[PDB]
RNA sequence: AGGAUAGUGGCCUACCAUGGUUUCAACGGGUAACGGGGAAUAAGGGUUCGAUUCCGGAGAGGGAGCCUGAGAAACGGCUACCACAUCCAAGGAAGGCAGCAGGCGCGCAAAUUACCCAAUCCCGACACGGGGAGGUAGUGACAAUAAAUAACGAUACAGGGCCCUUUUGGGUCUUGUAAUUGGAAUGAGUACAAUGUAAAUACCUUAACGAGGAACAAUUGGAGGGCAAGUCUGGUGCCAGCAGCCGCGGUAAUUCCAGCUCCAAAAGCGUAUAUUAAAGUUGUUGCAGUUAAAAAGCUCGUAGUUGAACCUUGGGCUUGGCUGG
């Protein structure tokens, strides 16, 4: 079509961010940037709609021409950056760390976290080969580039980002029981830890997760983030809910007790 | 078929109709008020006659 | 095995015997072989405008006896002629030669209706302005 | 463009036009419910055919199923909320013996004329028009408002009403004040 | 009577944009409504503000009357105010000029007019002018 | 094997084989055919539609060829031809609304040559500029929602309803009648004003104004049957006309033209055309084939469809989860 399409209807954007219909013809383009368009969440909608901050979009590129946000530890100016899962958001003005984290609903989740726990970040290895010069180099689920890796660190394997050096304080190896949120598919958000890892040469593994209630999940090896070590040691603090699915009954009856 | 004829008869009748003016009656209750003067022509006070019920009955 | 097969086997059969069969149909056979945009006056048009050629009048069919008022209007969308009927005591005195008239069907979906024998159409409007509005003297026709 | 907002038809007319015991039983209900015209009556006959196609979904499914028991009990808790349907008939089996007169039980109109605020049920009807009535602190001025069980017990005169405790009306002004 | 109460919900601090934004509630019995001019000598006495730091906008009367819902915002200063506010919110309250341009027309065929133009204005003319002896 | 391409590849070339598709419908033709998400109708099964708010594709009068660029065979870029067509001083020059508005034509068929970047977003060197993308208003009975056109008394008068009662004669409380009598209530409209908005309009609120024939007056179709509602009155007299169909009209027409009355739906009602249900009149569910339409004159027969029965059963042992109670 003879190039790169620039806009975005509002019918056509992902349905994690929540936009309603009559607002408009046009929905924000995520930019290009570490996370995929379609896995990401730009900095207008987390200003504006989640938030609130802004009244609208004039208000949150005034926010952040003024140098407020910054994401993993540096300063971002573009208003549809492609924030997406384990980034880190700082304002410092008003003193909050965020982390994009999914909850058990599918969507975003408003995730405060400490200012200790904002000093470092998950990636989930891609790929591990050798760069020119034979420098072999990890990529991870946000487009990093982390040189001279760990000799033992693996694809699927996850990295704790020191986020200000950008090196690799430690790893946890893919393996059975190893904590998971799931990254993609219906069952998005849910926390588990691996029970069997189902191997199909040529095709597309799959993993089968136990949830906290052992409720036992089936996804594909693509969704599939490793948070911890053992069950019940995430790596980073979990949004409410702590990734557990409960059933629309389950849902009704919960909201009836709080209220 | 054989298809003619004389043209000069139309708007024979309608022509030589007697006019007759409406007579300025009083207008009729619109909306729910015409509903409510309908139920009770129908269900409170029946005219019915030992099993013959007219809505329009002619005068004889 | 009432004369068609029954195998799980034998959906093709039973899907070319019934296409086939759909065209003993009329009504499926004017549908695709688009009689109406291919022979129909009007192509398929629910109302087509035309010129009036001719006041004539048509006997109407036994055992009625009566003159059906008509005019022979010849179509601008195609040139084609065709004779149509002018409803309402008296209203055939609104049409004049040379006048554009916008004609519908008698309703009865290509076939004559009644006593009034070849005539497919019913004048709807002449000069613009509606037939029944110059009956009810709603309107006066622009002249 | 702009994503197309979404609207629906809320009634649907009979089949037969002309039916002398349907007519009957039409006209005798909307005058006992004062209602305007027919289409009011379409309009509850048409929303109570569609739950019973929704109850004798459920109904076919087993009994416990998650889906039967879910959206069952949300029906029936819905129709229960605005006094449609009594509290001892909670099973599903008697929403589909519910009958339209039921549902205009709990119109606006008839709680105005049944709790002795009007002398009959066109009177309601002209004063909940002419923004007489209020639920609540909210002045209503529909007709049609179906009365939930919890503002039943608020239905009274606008504060601002002549009727209520407010101030005189247009007429009242012009006679008193030559 | 009067009496007009005011009710703030939803209140969010926001340093961001040195201001305090939330949503007004206004009960006026017996009163059309109250003027975006009378909430912002009312909302500054409450809160102790500057008037030319508060703003308020888009409210709507509930049916019958006697309550309006709106959006405020309190800066921390005017200097503030007047950075991060719409121009035609500083026009409202006087703070601002309504700027004076010609039409969406006439500034559009002016810019296809100079589009027919290579070079400064001075030489484009001059040189039209030697074309037409007259 | 090479050439070319960003790259695979008969994509192209050289040489060489004779292959490739097809009754499981190739190939060809038609399409009043852009595909899909979806729409209408729908007991079930279905039938019909989808130019059109989203996705993908294609095009910018018809072809073809290109420049720039990461990206175009781009057309609000160029080059050439064809068809149209503009200015000219006659030497020459310049075109492309299937973008917005608007005009002509075509037609049964579709709105303003309006305001604005305030919102939604996009572009740029960019906090600032631009955006007929987009938003706002205009026209708008396409469809959809809610919903006025009156309510209540007072008497009169009638009946029922009761009670004082045997009836009688009354008291008296429920309807109906009242050119038979009142005082209340309100928004349609208008309007200070505020709100709304980029600025307005409108909505919502709201001073003052704003309802008795409350002329602030509901219409559209019908009244033989189907099909609800006239054997009323006048006119015509196989004429005029009605009538989807059956039928009506020749001097008291239940059907025409009218008046009265009544019926149905109502801010909507009718007509034309298409389509869906009704249609078990396309039938897989689920039709019919002696005589109503319909067993090839009779056998053989390829493809197609369809094809007898039979191979670890029974028993025993422990055994969890639950469901009567
Ligand atoms: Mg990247
Ligand atoms: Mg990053
Ligand atoms: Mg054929
Ligand atoms: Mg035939
Ligand atoms: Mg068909
Ligand atoms: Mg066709
Ligand atoms: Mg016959
Ligand atoms: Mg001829
Ligand atoms: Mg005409
Ligand atoms: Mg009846
Ligand atoms: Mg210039
Ligand atoms: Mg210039
Ligand atoms: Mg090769
Ligand atoms: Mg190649
Ligand atoms: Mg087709
Ligand atoms: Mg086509
Ligand atoms: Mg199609
Ligand atoms: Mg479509
Ligand atoms: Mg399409
Ligand atoms: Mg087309
Ligand atoms: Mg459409
Ligand atoms: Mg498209
Ligand atoms: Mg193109
Ligand atoms: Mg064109
Ligand atoms: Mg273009
Ligand atoms: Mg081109
Ligand atoms: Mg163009
Ligand atoms: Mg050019
Ligand atoms: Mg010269
Ligand atoms: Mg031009
Ligand atoms: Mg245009
Ligand atoms: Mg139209
Ligand atoms: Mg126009
Ligand atoms: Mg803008
Ligand atoms: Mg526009
Ligand atoms: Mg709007
Ligand atoms: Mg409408
Ligand atoms: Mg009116
Ligand atoms: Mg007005
Ligand atoms: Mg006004
Ligand atoms: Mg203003
Ligand atoms: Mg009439
Ligand atoms: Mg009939
Ligand atoms: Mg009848
Ligand atoms: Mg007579
Ligand atoms: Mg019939
Ligand atoms: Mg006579
Ligand atoms: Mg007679
Ligand atoms: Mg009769
Ligand atoms: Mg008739
Ligand atoms: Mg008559
Ligand atoms: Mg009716
Ligand atoms: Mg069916
Ligand atoms: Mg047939
Ligand atoms: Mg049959
Ligand atoms: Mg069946
Ligand atoms: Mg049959
Ligand atoms: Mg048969
Ligand atoms: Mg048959
Ligand atoms: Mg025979
Ligand atoms: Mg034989
Ligand atoms: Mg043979
Ligand atoms: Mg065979
Ligand atoms: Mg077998």
């Amino acid at each position: 079509a003879r190039g790169p399409k620039k806009h975005l209807k509002r019918l056509a954007a992902p349905s994690h961010w929540m936009l309603d219909k009559l607002s408009g013809t046009y929905a924000p383009r995520p930019s290009a940037g570490p996370h995929k368009l379609r896995e990401s969440l730009p900095l207008v909608v987390f200003l504006r709609n989640r938030l609130k901050y802004a009244l609208n979009g004039r208000e949150v590129k005034a926010i952040m021409m003024q140098q407020h946000v910054q994401v993993d530890g540096k300063v971002r100016t573009d208003t549809t950056y492609p924030a997406g899962f384990m980034d880190v958001i700082t304002l410092e003005a008003t003193n909050e760390h965020f982390r994009l984290v999914y909850d058990v609903k599918g969507k975003f989740a408003v995730h405060r976290i400490s200012a200790e726990e904002a000093a470092y970040k998950l990636g989930k290895v891609k790929k591990v080969q050798l760069g020119k010069k034979g420098v072999p180099y990890v990529v991870t689920h946000d487009g990093r580039t982390i040189r001279y890796p760990d000799p033992l660190i693996r694809a699927n394997d996850t990295v704790k980002i020191d986020l200000a050096t950008g090196k690799i304080d430690d790893f946890i190896k893919f393996d059975t029981g190893r904590l998971v949120m799931v990254t993609g598919g219906r069952n998005l958000g849910r926390v588990g830890v691996i029970v069997h890892r189902e191997k199909h040469e040529g095709g597309f593994d799959l993993v089968h997760i136990k949830d906290a209630l052992e409720n036992t999940f089936v996804t594909r090896l693509s969704n599939v983030f490793v948070i911890g070590t053992e069950a019940g040691k995430p790596w980073v603090s979990l949004p409410k809910g702590k990734g557990i699915k409960l059933s629309i009954s389950e849902e009704r009856d919960r909201r009836r007790a709080q209220q | 078929g054989k298809v003619h004829g004389s043209l000069a008869r139309a708007g024979k009748v309608k022509s030589q109709t007697p006019k007759v003016e409406k007579q300025e009656k009083p207008k009729k209750p619109q909306g729910r008020a015409y509903m409510r003067l309908l139920y009770t022509r129908r269900f409170v006070n029946v005219t019915l006659t030992n099993g013959k019920r007219k809505m329009n009955p002619s005068p004889a | 095995g009432k004369g068609k097969p029954r195998g799980l086997n034998s959906a093709r059969k039973l899907r070319v015997h019934r296409r086939n069969n759909r065209w003993a149909d009329q009504a499926y056979k004017a549908r695709l072989l688009g009689t109406a945009f291919k022979s129909s006056p009007f192509g398929g048009s629910s109302h087509a405008k035309g010129i009036v050629l001719e006041k004539i009048g048509i006997e109407s069919k036994q055992p009625n006896s009566a003159i059906r008022k008509c005019v022979r209007v010849q179509l601008i969308k195609n040139g084609k002629k065709v004779t149509a009927f002018v409803p309402n005591d008296g209203c055939l005195n609104f049409v004049d030669e040379n006048d554009e008239v916008l004609l519908a069907g008698f309703g009865r979906r290509g076939k004559a209706k009644g006593d009034i024998p070849g005539v497919r159409f019913k004048v709807v409007k002449v000069s613009g302005v509606s037939l029944l509005a110059l009956w009810k003297e709603k309107k006066e026709k622009p002249r | 463009p702009r994503a197309p907002r979404t609207y629906s038809k809320t009634y649907s007319v009979p089949k037969r036009p002309y039916e002398s015991a349907r007519l009957d039983a039409e006209l005798k209900l909307a005058g006992e419910y004062g209602l305007k015209n027919k289409r009011e009556i379409y309009r509850i006959g048409f929303q109570l055919s569609k739950i019973r196609r929704a109850a004798r979904d459920l109904l076919t499914r087993d009994e416990k199923d998650p889906k039967r028991l879910f959206e069952g009990n949300a029906l029936i808790r819905r129709l229960v909320r605005i006094g449609v349907l009594s509290e001892d008939k909670m099973k599903l089996d008697y929403v589909l013996a519910l009958k339209p007169e039921d549902f205009l039980e709990r119109r606006l109109q008839t709680q105005v004329f049944k709790l002795g605020l009007a002398r009959s049920i066109h009177h309601a009807r002209v004063l909940i028009t002419q923004r007489h009535i209020a639920v609540g602190k909210q002045i209503v001025n529909i007709p049609s408002f179906t009365v939930r069980l919890d503002s039943q017990k608020h239905i009274d005169f606008a504060h601002n009403s002549p009727y209520g405790g407010g101030r005189a009306g247009r007429v009242k002004r012009k006679n008193q004040g030559k | 009577s009067d009496a007009v109460t005011i009710r703030t919900r939803k209140v969010i601090s926001n340093p961001l944009l040195a201001r305090r934004q939330f949503v007004i509630d206004v009960l006026h019995p017996n009163r059309a409504n109250v003027s975006k001019d009378e909430l912002r000598e009312k909302l500054a006495e409450i809160y102790k503000a500057e008037k030319d730091a508060v703003s308020v906008f888009g409210f709507r009367t509930q049916f019958g009357g006697g309550k309006s819902t709106g959006f405020g915002l309190i800066y921390q200063s005017v200097a503030d105010a007047k950075r991060f506010e719409p121009a035609y919110r500083l026009v409202r309250y006087g703070l601002a000029e309504k700027v004076e341009k010609a039409s969406r027309q006439q500034r559009k065929q002016k810019k296809n007019r100079d589009k027919k133009i290579f070079g400064t204005q001075r030489r484009a003319q001059k040189r039209a002018a030697r074309r037409n002896a007259d």
